[PDB]
């Protein structure tokens, strides 16, 4: 738009979800030059709704494919292509280097932030309308990381979350809060929430709220609400017993709001919620030990209540197909009464579990809610692996 | 592979006198010579680098020089203790090549 | 911007770098349609930045792409591309045809510069807003030859440094002034500057500086500086000790400004240097004898002073990896208080050194400046010539 | 521009001839997906100028290409790509299916004329503004044949050359006149021109010159002048003893300009010549026999002398390169007091010559005029037909 944005809508009824983008880039990629990537999202100018996601700079097929199973390399970059197409070499947009991002559109331009570097002299530059304006530096020198996922912006204001720290430990998270690529103010992470990971956001009413993930203790994952007007925030656990992080234990009968729940530590895989009381549905991987299967589950008031089972659910992966990240996204700019809920799923392909190629890699699915309660498929990557060898 | 050949083998020359000793190559290495010098029971020391520059530190007397396939290492004011033996190695593409050497006696 | 622009603002502190672009070509183009280039360089449009460089006219894997080595024949282009991309077959834009060039913005359009020819017959055509508006022959018949960088432009007028004339004897240089492509002026070299080729320059207060190469008897950069306004230059040699040539001797103790600095001769690469006092940056190889590694030291007063050592540095290629040619660019329209200084580094690959393939070739890392001080990261080109076997 | 052209300037004075373009599409097209073409040339928007050329629906490595010996098929198709790009499948631009064509900017929006078919029911379809809006059908049944070249506009009207029926006798030629794709007029060849294919028009000072071939008799090019502005054409031959088109018999010292000259009959190969008294440049092979070397010879007062030999030339193509079809194109939007002169050069690789390989295929070089006298240089298409077998 030419003018920054507010969010003044909440979201709509969430009844069941339709399919909104799937780019098929494994099985395309098995011939045409797709980039190896992992951890994406999707993010909306008020234009258009593109891909994002961290490139390891070889196609699929290329020879040099063979070790992405790691994370941080100096031939990883932050690209975006166009909703639905595979990332292909003559086509991405790369954003800027580094190997943890985010991105988002102000409603006038959009700030891209990529951390680049060796894990104990990491650094972030924040571009704001392709320039670079900003760089932050570590302050607790063990890999700063941000959040994998789209931040959200109200008024020229754009919360960012920002872990820097042990991953198996007490780390250092802070808010940070850019206007214009610039650091307006940032402040240390508040709240109950024991360890900030990955945090997965949506804007609705003008407050931004965070879903995100307990590296070391746990489980259930920690919510921060953030006050994008004041600039103030609180962290909190998701009350209900139905536990979302991957590996888990069990769901219990009574979760747990002020503490991680315990059970499965020094792990977790990132994952997204839209928490707005009777109408709250909670994402979750069906195995409690292995990214496989994808499911929206409503569990209402499960934020705040010790005791939320759900009431309605909708399969999205199958528990024999194999599934990964996830997080929220939403088309600010789409015209309605109401913000439309979606979220995406990144579907890992390769390395550790498929190890018969040397590449890992993956594909997207994304859906938004619709209010009609619609019929469910489930939405296979659908790559052979044997056709790679 | 390049092909670097020395000769002659053997070079008398007298105490404050000038000798050279002569260094070529199997195709333009343009200009990628380096010269060692060998003092007897010891490791080499690298004395100019390509064809001409010196090390830090080998004093003027040693004057590398040379172009295309042929390059050579004049020495002045030839001390008592010049006797050493003198390879060229080059430096232009792999694997680096060296010389047979030549064995600077003092007349 | 749809009117010319004036170089008003001065350099901003510079200390230390952040990874500005990286575009892995190399390592892509072992399966993509990358094509071979080399020579690149960096300059930005009012509106965007992008990739320029020589292509040779074939792809990386292409038969033809054996012999390379080859700086000049008739199959060289100067193509561009978007920032951080490869240069593939399906995306650079074709920007003139010849063997050596320039481009750059004046503020409206912009001018490119591509210089075709036998050795004793070249001519350069002076293209200005895409089509071709100028041409100048050969003055002295044994190769002309330009920058391979960007020029910067004040107030319409344009500087550009051609040299013609012998690489191992003197030369011919002459600075010439461009306006919307036609010749205002041109004038021979002057100073104390014994032989120019291959200029960096970077603008600021409504000068420009140019940080070029004595191939002949420099081992110490010949620096022109030019004023745009009054179509006047000067030239010297960097007073430090810290020689930035490659090859060189070892650097003294006191350095040269008013001759070449004795030792390396015949020879050269190109490269640039922030001088700005006590903010000088001047940028080096790590290799006495090879283009391996890049460094950024900070040697205040460099200019001036024949007994300046470094201060405070910066490693951006490692000495076990390539490097290559060097040069300056900045983003003019690029909004700030200050100019963002930045440099790119070409990372050669192929032959002569790595002949195991048939094929030369380049990636390459750019880098602008911060005034935090952050953390440094070294950024290899990254392929397997293994792989190409 | 948002109105019409009117052809107001005259020439500039050929003086030397620089390069404009060169696509380099074989010697990439060993390894992309440059598509196989022939008979190419170039033309211009008031906005950007692109190579055009006739498709032959297959790329050089795939196994279609073999047999593009074939001059008209039903896989043939019109296209457009960046100036100095290859033609490639994904950035061509499809304008109309057939295969023979002219395309044209008038000032406003282009027409392209594609014509299709058997051999004696073939029909051209007029298009103007990428939407189909005349056709006109077979008046003699023995293969409708057009330029091959651009045709030019004047305040809307532009002038085209149709020849219908016999190659080797008497055809059918006719001067039709579009105003934004609608028919005119339409008037039969006039002059004492004996036989019409190919013609390479420019124009200046409202008047518009057509160069053609006579297959018949001809070895001296038939020049058809035409008035937009009335509608009015006359034709002759060019009167100089510098014969021009090929095969051809060694020239004359008087040369013929109401009839034929004498000698090679059922055969040429479309060519141009600026003819503009002292100024005049005719282009030829340099074989009597082959299509191999290309040269352009200033030969004064060419049109109307039986005696003018040449005063300059330029070499373009070696006699040991291959060469082909060539004509004229202009930026008529390229600011300036004059026109600029240009022309291409298809080069032709393959069968029947290089019959190694079963594909015919073709690059391209195109020169722009220079009043400086610049040095030359020879532009080969560069590959070598050993690498696709
Ligand atoms: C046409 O399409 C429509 C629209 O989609 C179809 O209707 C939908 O059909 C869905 C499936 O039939 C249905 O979903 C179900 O909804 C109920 C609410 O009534 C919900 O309970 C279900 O969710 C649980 O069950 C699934 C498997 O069935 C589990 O994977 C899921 O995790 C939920 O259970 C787990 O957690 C609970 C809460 O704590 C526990 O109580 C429970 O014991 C269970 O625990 C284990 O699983 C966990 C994960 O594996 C693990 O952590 C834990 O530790 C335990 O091991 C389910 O979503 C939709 O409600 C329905 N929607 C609509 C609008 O109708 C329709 O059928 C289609 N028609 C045809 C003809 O095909
Ligand atoms: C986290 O990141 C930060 C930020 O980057 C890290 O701090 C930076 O760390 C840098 C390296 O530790 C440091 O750079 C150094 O700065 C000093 C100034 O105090 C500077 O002297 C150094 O530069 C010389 O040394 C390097 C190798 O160390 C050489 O390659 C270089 O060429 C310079 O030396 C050569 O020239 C000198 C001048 O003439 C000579 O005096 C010297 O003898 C030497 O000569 C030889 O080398 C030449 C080239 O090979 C050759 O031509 C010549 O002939 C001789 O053979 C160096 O840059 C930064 O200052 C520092 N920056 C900041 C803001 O702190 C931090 O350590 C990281 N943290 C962790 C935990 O990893
Ligand atoms: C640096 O670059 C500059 C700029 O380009 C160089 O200067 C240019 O150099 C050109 C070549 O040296 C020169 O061209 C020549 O100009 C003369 C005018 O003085 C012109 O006659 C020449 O053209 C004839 O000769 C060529 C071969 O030399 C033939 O291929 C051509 O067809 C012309 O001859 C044929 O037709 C004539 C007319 O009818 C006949 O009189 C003649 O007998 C001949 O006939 C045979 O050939 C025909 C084709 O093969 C065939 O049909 C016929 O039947 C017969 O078999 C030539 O173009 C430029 O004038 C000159 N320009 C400038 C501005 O100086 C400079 O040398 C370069 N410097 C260096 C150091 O390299
Ligand atoms: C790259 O891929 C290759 C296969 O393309 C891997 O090769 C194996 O590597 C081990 C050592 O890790 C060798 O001993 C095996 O014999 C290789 N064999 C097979 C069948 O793959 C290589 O390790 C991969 N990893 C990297 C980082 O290059
Ligand atoms: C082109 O590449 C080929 C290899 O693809 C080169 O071939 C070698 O060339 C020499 C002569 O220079 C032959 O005697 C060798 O037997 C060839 N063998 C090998 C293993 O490469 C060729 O020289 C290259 N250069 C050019 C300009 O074509
Ligand atoms: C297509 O290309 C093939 C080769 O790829 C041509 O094959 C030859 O065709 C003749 C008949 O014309 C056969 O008898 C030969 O044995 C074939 N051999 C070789 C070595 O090419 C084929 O003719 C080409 N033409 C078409 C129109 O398909
Ligand atoms: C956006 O919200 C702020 C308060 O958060 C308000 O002052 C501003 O004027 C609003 N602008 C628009 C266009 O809603
Ligand atoms: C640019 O600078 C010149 C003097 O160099 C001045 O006369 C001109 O008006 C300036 N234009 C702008 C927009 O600054
Ligand atoms: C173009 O030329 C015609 C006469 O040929 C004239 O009447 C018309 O007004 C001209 N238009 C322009 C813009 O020159
Ligand atoms: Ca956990
Ligand atoms: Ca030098
Ligand atoms: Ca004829």
């Amino acid at each position: 738009i030419r003018e920054f944005n507010n969010l003044t809508k909440g979201l709509c009824t969430i009844n069941s979800w339709h399919i909104y983008g799937k780019d098929n880039a494994v099985r395309i990629g098995e011939d045409s030059d797709v980039l190896v990537t992992r951890e994406p999202y999707v993010s909306c100018d008020p234009d258009e709704c593109r891909f994002y996601a961290l490139s390891q700079g070889t196609t699929i097929r290329g020879k040099h494919s063979n070790g992405t199973i790691h994370d941080r390399s100096q031939y990883r970059d932050l690209i975006s292509w166009p909703l639905s197409s595979p990332p292909t070499v003559y086509n991405s947009r790369v954003e800027c280097i580094g190997w943890s991002s985010t991105s988002c559109h102000d409603g006038r331009a959009r700030m891209s932030i990529c951390i680049s570097g060796p894990n104990n002299n990491a650094s972030a530059v924040i571009w704001y309308n392709r320039r670079p304006v900003t760089e932050i530096n570590t302050w607790a020198r063990n890999i700063l990381r941000t959040q994998e996922s789209e931040c959200v912006c109200q008024n020229g204001v754009c919360p960012v979350v920002f872990t820097d720290g042990s991953a198996t430990g007490p780390a250092e998270t802070r808010i940070y809060y850019f206007k214009e690529g610039k650091i307006l103010k940032w402040e240390p992470l508040t709240g109950t929430a024991k360890h900030i990971e990955e945090c997965s956001c949506y804007g609705e009413q003008a407050g931004v709220t965070c879903t995100c993930r307990d590296n070391w203790q746990g489980s259930n994952r920690p919510v921060i609400q953030i006050d994008p007007v004041a600039m103030t925030h609180t962290s909190q656990y998701i009350c209900s017993p139905v536990l979302t992080d991957n590996p888990r234990p069990n769901d219990p009968t009574v979760g747990k709001c002020n503490d991680p729940y315990p059970g499965n530590n020094n792990n977790g895989v990132k994952g997204f919620s839209y928490l707005d009381g009777g109408n709250t549905w909670l994402g979750r991987t069906i195995s409690i030990a292995s990214r496989s299967g994808y499911e929206m589950l409503k569990v209402p008031n499960a934020l705040t209540d010790d005791r939320s089972k759900p009431t309605q659910g909708q399969t999205i992966v199958l528990n024999t197909d194999w599934s990964g990240y996830s997080g929220s996204f939403m088309d600010y700019w789409a015209e309605g009464e109401c913000y439309r809920a979606c979220f995406y799923v990144e579907l890992i392909r390769g390395r550790p579990k498929e190890d018969k190629v040397w590449w890992t890699s993956n594909s997207i699915v994304s859906m938004c809610s619709s209010t009609e309660f619609l019929g469910q498929w489930n939405w296979p990557d659908g790559a052979k692996i044997e056709y790679f060898l | 592979d390049i092909v670097m050949t020395q000769s002659p083998k053997f070079m008398s020359t007298s105490v404050g006198d000038r000798v050279t000793i002569t260094c070529k190559a199997s195709q333009d290495v343009s200009t990628a010579v380096v010269w060692y010098q060998q003092k007897p029971g010891q490791s080499p020391k690298l004395l100019i680098y390509w064809a001409s520059t010196r090390h830090i530190g080998v004093p003027d007397r040693f004057a590398g020089s040379g172009s295309g396939t042929d390059y050579t290492l004049t020495i002045s004011s030839v001390q008592a203790e010049d006797l050493a033996l003198y390879y060229c190695q080059q430096h232009y593409s792999p694997p680096w090549t060296f010389g047979g050497g030549t064995k600077l006696e003092i007349k």
